[PDB]
């Protein structure tokens, strides 16, 4: 009680006011601190009481005044990660799932456990839970509810509570009826913190997977509901709405999207249970379009392993090979690998035949939701890309291909690109990637402007997103680790990779600051791509009196010059004041006023990982720098280079003299908070 | 629509041969008992 | 502002060979060891009789310098 009542007089803005008054507060510094402290005192308070419940569940009084102080607690919808960890501690409390678990000690257990001694416990739990008094978050209310519900069901196959065995179908109705599965995704899973502590993601997933596990009738209800309400839904929108079977949905996909403890809790809903797989075929069948993109999600969080996403590659491979079904109906499982692949061919040749009957956004949804799925599948099973690239009937690689080059909107461009990457985790398709996308000309690597550049210039610079460009450098970084080869393009022009290099670098970095971002963090996001590819770029760059002595290749009949050792190109480009180097020390400056801020997420991991690949394409300079200078010096291109070391000491724009080594400093001064910067710098 | 490469090769060396002749000057410039005097 | 001259400086030269390319168609171990002497030198930072010649010899000089500006100088006026 102590606890919580000292917690709870524990207000940071209380505090603050208070110290306010008496003039106390000192600079934001000392303000982050004590807040941090104030913080610290509370989430300390909370896992002492939560590491408690762990070890021994508190008493029937201990546990009531958790309920009360629950039933006041409020969110923002998704509950503070304090506010988190309290329902998960009380989650955890009144979890009765170790009498599931067939280990050996199941008595000493069971009379470790409060709830199977003090019945009194069981009858209070139930009296305050069923009292209609709306907790001041009745999603909360109704999310207990149902716990509660799941506990009284799974101690009634047990003789000792049968008073209480009636109680908790009722009880899941109620929860039912205060849209507890709602409140599960927004609030919990909706809340940043739910998936930061593993063991809240083995509770809530462990309820969620007692859901179907002890109340199949419950479930097989909601299914006729959700069966009769799709009737009239239908009836409705002929004639010209309760999403209880989507947030379900929903809910499972994202629950176990992540096993950040690696439990694999996804296996019990595939059957290499019974009533998972069942669940899991049912919804398969005739699955309306409304639920074609939430099922495919579901898919996508049922994958997570390699285990789960094997199952479900040979789930979907099933449904899609010539199997004879449904005494001649129409169509089979609306959810197949059959329908996807078919209907995924059938979009491909209707739109490169009209290359108007656009894809409905509906039908947008439910491709994206499907790319995605089968994205994580891929991602989380190798013998899931396996078997997906390699079924011979569905081409998908070609079929995603043939796509690529047809008007398609680019969010579903992006979901396809995605699959494409996840497809291409194996070495062995990332080949032929190469060689295919080599082939297809996605990117203009052979000119004969058209293509990602005036999509950019007018699609990605208007709709103030450039998502387009993000998955391009991501496709030439994967590539280029892939060895890109010396001859890219031979034959019609001059080989070297110089085209894409002067497209990013001209025309996304030098500009990466002139564009307008409807999210911030893209920006940094979007330096971050460029500085990934000219970072290996550089990286491999060996120095060689190869580069300076300029190969003539005869190319389309005319003598051009053959790319040097592909850093060489960046080399000058670092070596002379060129706008790359005065904007890598800009985005220095600024990241160093950014940190001095000591201000909160925004943008920042990013921002982050940015700067410390500049840091890391500096410290490649002056590595190579020595080499490089001794065979330019050999080799005499009449090219000036300075060694990094004079510019370095340059006069900064911004700041009118030399404090680019001083600034490169004070980011140690932030080293308790970002001790990666901090090592960057000090080499 | 080679020789000069080598030859801009010892210029290139010859610069830094002159950077480097002026660091000498320099530290016997610092370099500046009696004797040093 | 020198080493920026110097990049500025190979800027200009090649924009010149451009201007006449497009329009106008149609040791290292001496340096090794003056390095280490650098820095031996570096290292190193870390008799009433002579000069009475050695205060005539640079007043000596200092008188004769006179005369070579003025020679200058009426070089000049008679240029």
């Amino acid at each position: 009680n102590k606890i919580l009542t000292l917690i709870s007089q524990i207000d940071v803005n209380n505090e603050f006011d208070k110290l306010k008054k008496e003039r106390g507060l000192g600079n934001k510094k000392h303000r982050k601190e004590v807040s941090d402290l104030i913080k610290e005192c509370q989430q300390s308070l909370a896992h002492s009481l939560y590491s408690w419940s762990c070890q021994t569940p508190l008493n029937r009084e201990d546990t009531l005044l958790l309920i009360g102080y629950l039933e006041k607690v409020t969110v923002e919808g998704s509950l503070d990660k304090v506010n988190l960890t309290l329902l998960m501690s009380l989650l955890y409390c009144l979890d009765v799932g170790f009498l599931e678990q067939g280990t050996d000690d199941r008595e000493e257990l069971m009379k470790q456990a409060s709830m199977f001694m003090d019945r009194q416990y069981i009858a209070a739990i139930h009296n305050r839970l069923q009292n209609t008094q709306p907790w001041k978050s009745p999603g909360m209310q109704a999310t207990v509810r149902l716990a509660w519900a799941l506990a009284l069901r799974g101690i009634s196959q047990f003789s000792e509570v049968l008073e209480f065995s009636e109680a908790d179908e009722p009880m899941a109705e109620i929860a039912i009826g205060g849209n507890v599965f709602l409140f599960l995704t927004e609030a919990v899973v909706g809340s940043e913190s739910f998936c930061t502590d593993e063991f809240f993601i083995r509770r809530i997933h462990k309820l969620v997977t007692d859901f179907p596990t002890l109340m199949p009738m419950k479930v097989k209800q909601l299914r006729n509901r959700a069966e009769e309400d799709a009737r009239l839904i239908q009836m409705s929108m002929q004639m010209g709405l309760r999403r209880d079977l989507e947030h379900l949905l929903l809910l499972i996909g994202e629950l176990y999207r992540k096993d950040p403890f690696h439990l694999e809790l996804a296996l019990e809903y595939w059957c290499p249970q019974v009533l998972l797989s069942k669940f899991v075929r049912q919804m398969s069948d005739l699955l309306p379009a409304t639920l074609y993109l939430p099922y495919l999600k579901m898919l996508r969080g049922l994958a997570s392993g390699p285990q789960c996403a094997h199952y479900c590659f040979s789930l979907l491979k099933a449904n899609g090979g010539s199997s004879a079904e449904n005494l001649q109906a129409a169509g089979g499982s609306p959810v197949s690998w059959d329908h996807f692949f078919h209907s995924l061919m059938l979009y491909h040749e209707h739109l490169r035949r009209d290359l108007l009957r656009g894809i409905t956004q509906r039908e947008l949804d439910g491709l994206i939701a499907c790319l995605q799925l089968t994205c994580t599948i891929i991602d989380w099973s190798e013998s899931a890309r396996l078997a997906l690239c390699e079924h011979a009937q569905w081409m998908p690689v070609v079929v995603i291909l043939g796509l690529l080059q047809c008007s398609i909107p680019p969010l579903l461009k992006a979901e396809l690109l995605k699959t494409l990457a996840a497809f291409g985790k194996s070495p062995e398709i990332a080949a032929s990637l190469w060689q295919s996308l080599e082939y297809t000309q996605i990117l203009q690597t052979v000119r004969a402007g058209v293509g990602i550049e005036v999509e950019l210039n007018e699609i990605e610079s208007r709709c103030e997103e450039y998502p387009l460009t993000r998955a391009f450098c991501q496709l030439i970084s994967t590539l280029v680790e892939s060895s890109f080869p010396t001859n890219l393009g031979a034959g019609l022009r001059a080989p070297g990779f110089e085209p894409y290099l002067q497209f990013l670098r001209d025309t996304v970095f030098l500009r990466y600051r002139t564009r307008a971002y409807r999210r911030a963090a893209e920006k940094w996001e979007v330096a971050e791509a460029v500085l990934d590819v000219f970072y290996k770029l550089l990286k491999d760059y060996e120095p060689q009196p190869e580069d300076f002595v300029d190969q003539y290749v005869e190319l389309q009949g005319e003598e051009r010059v053959a790319f040097k050792p592909p850093g060489f190109s960046l080399m000058h480009h670092l070596l002379n004041e060129s706008p790359m180097l005065e904007l890598c020390l800009s985005l220095m400056e600024e990241g160093v006023t950014q940190l001095d801020t000591y201000a909160p997420f925004p943008g920042k991991k990013h921002l982050e990982k940015a700067v410390a690949y500049c840091f890391m394409l500096l410290n490649l300079t002056l590595q190579k720098e020595n080499r490089f200078m001794d065979l330019l010096r050999e080799s005499h291109l009449s090219m000036i280079v300075t060694p990094l070391e004079q510019l370095l000491q340059g006069i900064n724009p911004r700041s009118k003299k030399a404090d680019n080594v001083v600034n490169i400093a004070r980011y140690l001064c932030h080293g308790n908070s970002n001790a990666e910067l901090a090592f960057e710098s000090a080499k | 629509q080679k020789t000069y490469k080598l030859a801009e090769n010892i210029d290139a060396q010859l610069k830094r041969m002159a950077q480097d002749l002026k660091e000498v000057i320099e530290h016997l410039n610092t370099s500046a008992n009696p004797l040093q005097q | 502002y020198k080493r920026k001259l110097m990049e500025l400086s190979h800027r200009v030269l090649q924009v010149l060979i451009k201007q006449e390319i497009q329009r106008k168609s149609g040791f290292k171990g001496r340096l090794n060891e003056l390095m280490s002497q650098i820095r031996m030198q570096n290292h190193f930072g870390a008799l009433r009789e002579i000069k009475q010649h050695l205060k005539q010899q640079q007043e000596g000089v200092s008188h004769l310098i006179s005369i070579i500006k003025d020679n200058h100088e009426d070089i000049k006026l008679i240029e």
